[PDB]
């Protein structure tokens, strides 16, 4: 099926299914994956692009409230997080956990993506469900460094706890 | 999973994250892999498993809750 073809980048075949109209680009599977969150997650940039070029929801949620930014993120994918940034992406999108793309990157060492992140504005202060903050998921050479460069670009470093409007 | 204080190799390693362990160091042996604490954990939620059971999916370990929401 869509998904299939999007996990794997088979590009005719993606290409194919979104000529159809009938087809809804949108529609999650089973978990609520979209085409675009498993082209974000597997990294298959060209399907990324094609998908947003002919007008995919950059926002979307599965089941667990992630976004493509989110899988994009926790897999290191770095040009596709850059690609989602530019096409307005909610960088700073809480999961059903709390957790922000910024959490993932943190937690799988991801580095550049990381860096990429708080550069575009990522705030590094705002705790998830369970009060951690995204930057203390990392180790400590990339903690200090995004603590530095999130100040340096203007950020308050207070902590945040969390909150939504269900919250209380 | 069973929890141990470290006093091993100098090439001993987390299998999450990489990192090496301090002597006298909490850390946990999950079927003979080490973990730090904070690395023995879901890697949607970054919580303790509840009761030390977890579920795999591609790789990353996941609990009960993340992974019948994600992919069961
Ligand atoms: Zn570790
Ligand atoms: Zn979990």
């Amino acid at each position: 099926d869509i998904f299939t073809q999007c996990r794997e980048g088979n590009a005719v075949a993606v290409r194919l299914w979104l000529d159809n109209t009938e087809n809804d680009l949108n529609q999650g599977d089973d978990h609520g994956f979209s085409p675009l969150h498993w082209a974000c997650r597997e990294g298959r940039s060209a399907v990324v692009e094609m998908l947003i070029m002919r007008g995919a929801r950059i926002n979307v949620m599965n089941r667990g409230d992630d976004t493509p930014l989110h899988l994009a993120a926790s897999h290191g994918h770095r040009d596709i997080v850059q690609k989602l940034l530019q096409y307005k992406a909610d960088i700073n999108a809480v999961n059903e956990h709390g957790n922000v793309p910024l959490h993932y990157a943190c937690f799988w060492g991801q580095d550049q993506v990381a860096e990429d992140l708080v550069a575009n504005g990522a705030l590094v202060s705002i705790c998830n469900k369970y009060g951690e903050m995204p930057v203390d998921k990392a180790k400590a050479p990339l903690r200090e460094l995004l603590r530095e460069r999130a100040e340096k670009m203007g950020q308050n470093l207070n902590r945040i706890p969390y909150k939504d409007t269900f919250w209380k | 999973s069973e929890n141990l204080y470290f006093q091993g190799s100098a090439s001993a390693t987390c299998e999450r994250c990489k990192g090496g362990f301090a002597p006298a160091e909490k850390i946990v042996n999950s079927n003979g892999e080490l973990y730090h604490e904070q690395c023995f954990v879901c890697a949607q939620c970054f919580q303790q498993f509840p009761e030390g059971l977890f579920y795999e999916f591609e790789g990353r370990k996941y609990c009960e809750h993340d992974f019948q929401m994600l992919f069961a």
